[PDB]
């Protein structure tokens, strides 16, 4: 029993931009020349908005998808799964977990950048949710997901006991409830042994988050680039306007004024086109977020490599500084064994044919066994059916098949 | 009035301690609305609160459909 | 409307209109005022084409989620949970609308849901049985064999059940009763 982790951006910042102040500074007669350009910062102003709205769109689809808040009952026991490193904790102040905790701290006189920034018009703005609202949306997704199973998803929530709702997971992969219910203690051991590890990874390890250090270091990057912009002469003798405006005469000014005001809205549009393309691709990602969301934890998924690395069992979803981070429990073989098979078996003139299981032989016997677990049984009537003679099919065998009836008829 | 939020200052809206979903979204979890004849500011409500009857051997089947 | 709007700006010339720069200044001067009005015209239009780029990427993403819809959800029935709408799907039709589809989605939502005490095995005879594709379930008195999403309760045979292994390594498992359905008939 394996456990994986996703980590899936969703979310940006949310930005604004001074006009003004960003242009003309605090002087009044590049304020009163500036207006002969038209309408170039409503369009500005119309891009931004949008971005910002498209963000909390984002957000209210990918986690706001359960119309009840549910909570874990006080006692904890699931069938011998600890579960209480990703459950809430009540102690800490922010009703988080520890692994949320960790995350949270992985991603990251004087006078601070923020307000440097500030001072010449950009600004940021804050998002609608605060983290305590989406760790409920978590918490409550966890705990429907661990008292009910798939059923909140199309209806009402009907309790189920976890131990039968991992032998209905197991029949779906294709291996039966037997298997479950007796290696049940094997199989707690080994999800607990693989969220310690995954503890031990998340402590030590500091380089598994990097795609939203990569949207951040983006971010900062842009800004930096449209603040470092502003100390550029663009052809005329000095970036300062009012040096410009006490040397010289207004009638060569008034091409130097030209000059910056085009260099800066040429400026401010390069980053808005920036900014535009960047929002579509992280409106893409918060896309398949919420896809992988409505297929993995509320259910089961038989695509291939979609929900974790192998035949999938179930998923729980955990919050990341403008992010999600999926854990995925799923299912791998191990210690195979060679043996030697035939297609069909000829009995009585007749062909016989497994009905659910292959055909195998250990050299001397011919047993019929599950295709994901060796369990191997007596070849009957019961697990067999018959199709046409035996002188079709090529490579059938020779063998014997019991009929359970037979001998009840002489005892 | 005034009020103080995260998102600056609101001047205009009287705060409430109820919670309803949010119409006009100001930010930091606070949205307003015109109820009452008047504007009031509040807290969002994620939705309602549920709790599952959990045991080792209980189920809940259905007997109908839609 | 902003493209056609944006033609009333001057760009730092000395008129909006060309005839009246061309009808007022030698060509010595007047190419620089042209030359302004030109280059505010080209950026304009420029920026205007950027952003119908932007904006006919975005709709082409939204016309091949159209089209997989279409594929999936009404050509076939779906498995994918919340795809083809909010339930398990049963089917789905299709209509036009101006610039878009409209999908009508059919789909199953269970309700009148009721509480009932079940066991995971049934250990008869020494031996434990299982169910083959249903669920154990009793009503206080009795036990029986009923389907997951719908209540149909049903006697425990053989022919329901299917055996594996003693009764002395399963958690939960309890006493009761299989019926035989081939002695009735031998010893009558």
């Amino acid at each position: 029993i394996s456990v994986t982790t996703e980590i899936l951006p969703v979310s940006m910042t949310k930005t604004s931009v001074d006009c003004t102040m960003y242009i003309c500074g605090d002087s009044t007669e590049c304020s009163n020349l500036l207006l002969q350009y038209g309408s170039f910062c409503t369009q500005l102003k119309r891009a931004l908005t949008g971005i910002a709205v498209e963000q909390d769109k984002n957000t209210q689809e990918v986690f706001a998808q359960v119309k009840q808040i549910y909570k874990t009952p006080p006692i904890k026991y699931f069938g011998g799964f600890n579960f209480s490193q990703i459950l809430p904790d009540p102690s800490k102040p922010s009703k988080r977990s520890f692994i949320e905790d960790l995350l949270f701290n992985k991603v990251t006189a004087a006078r601070d950048l923020i307000c440097a920034q500030k001072f010449k018009g950009l600004t940021v703005l804050p998002p609608l949710l605060t983290d305590e609202m989406i760790a409920q949306y978590t918490s409550a997704l966890l705990a429907g997901t661990i008292t009910s199973g798939w059923t909140f998803g199309a209806g009402a929530a009907l309790q189920i006991p976890f131990a039968m709702q991992m032998a209905y997971r197991f029949n779906g992969i294709g291996v039966t409830q037997n298997v479950l219910y007796e290696n049940q203690k094997l199989i707690a051991n080994q999800f607990n042994s693989a969220i310690g590890k995954i503890q031990d990874s998340l402590s030590s390890t500091a380089s598994a988050l990097g795609k939203l250090q990569d949207v951040v270091n983006h971010n900062a990057q842009a800004l930096n680039t449209l603040v470092k912009q502003l100390s550029s002469k663009f052809g005329a003798i000095s970036s300062v306007l009012n040096d410009i405006f006490s040397r010289l005469d207004p009638p060569e000014a008034e091409v130097q004024i030209d000059r910056l005001i085009t260099g800066r809205l040429q400026s401010l549009q390069t980053y808005v086109t920036q900014q535009l393309i960047r929002a579509a691709e992280i409106r893409a990602s918060a896309n398949l977020a919420a896809t992988k969301m409505s297929e993995c934890v509320l259910g089961q998924s038989k695509r291939v490599d979609f929900c974790g690395k192998g035949y999938h069992l179930m998923s729980f979803p955990q919050s990341a500084p403008h992010g999600v981070v999926f854990l995925h429990v799923t299912y791998v073989p191990a210690q195979e064994k060679n043996f030697t098979t035939a297609p069909a078996i000829c009995h009585d003139g007749k062909a016989h044919f497994p009905r659910e299981g292959v055909f195998v032989s250990n050299g001397t016997h011919w047993f019929v066994t599950q295709r994901n677990f060796y369990e191997p049984q007596i070849i009957t009537t019961d697990n067999t059916f018959v199709s046409g003679n035996c002188d079709v099919v090529i490579g059938i065998v020779n063998n014997t098949v019991y009929d359970p009836l037979q001998p009840e008829l002489d005892s | 009035n005034v009020f103080q939020t995260r998102a600056g200052c609101l001047i205009g809206a009287e705060y409430v301690n109820n919670s309803y979903e949010c119409d006009i979204p100001i930010g930091a979890g606070i949205c307003a609305s015109y109820q009452t004849q008047s504007i009031i500011a509040y807290t969002m409500s994620l939705g309602a609160e549920n709790s599952v009857a959990y045991s080792n051997n209980s189920i809940a089947i259905p007997t109908n459909f839609t």
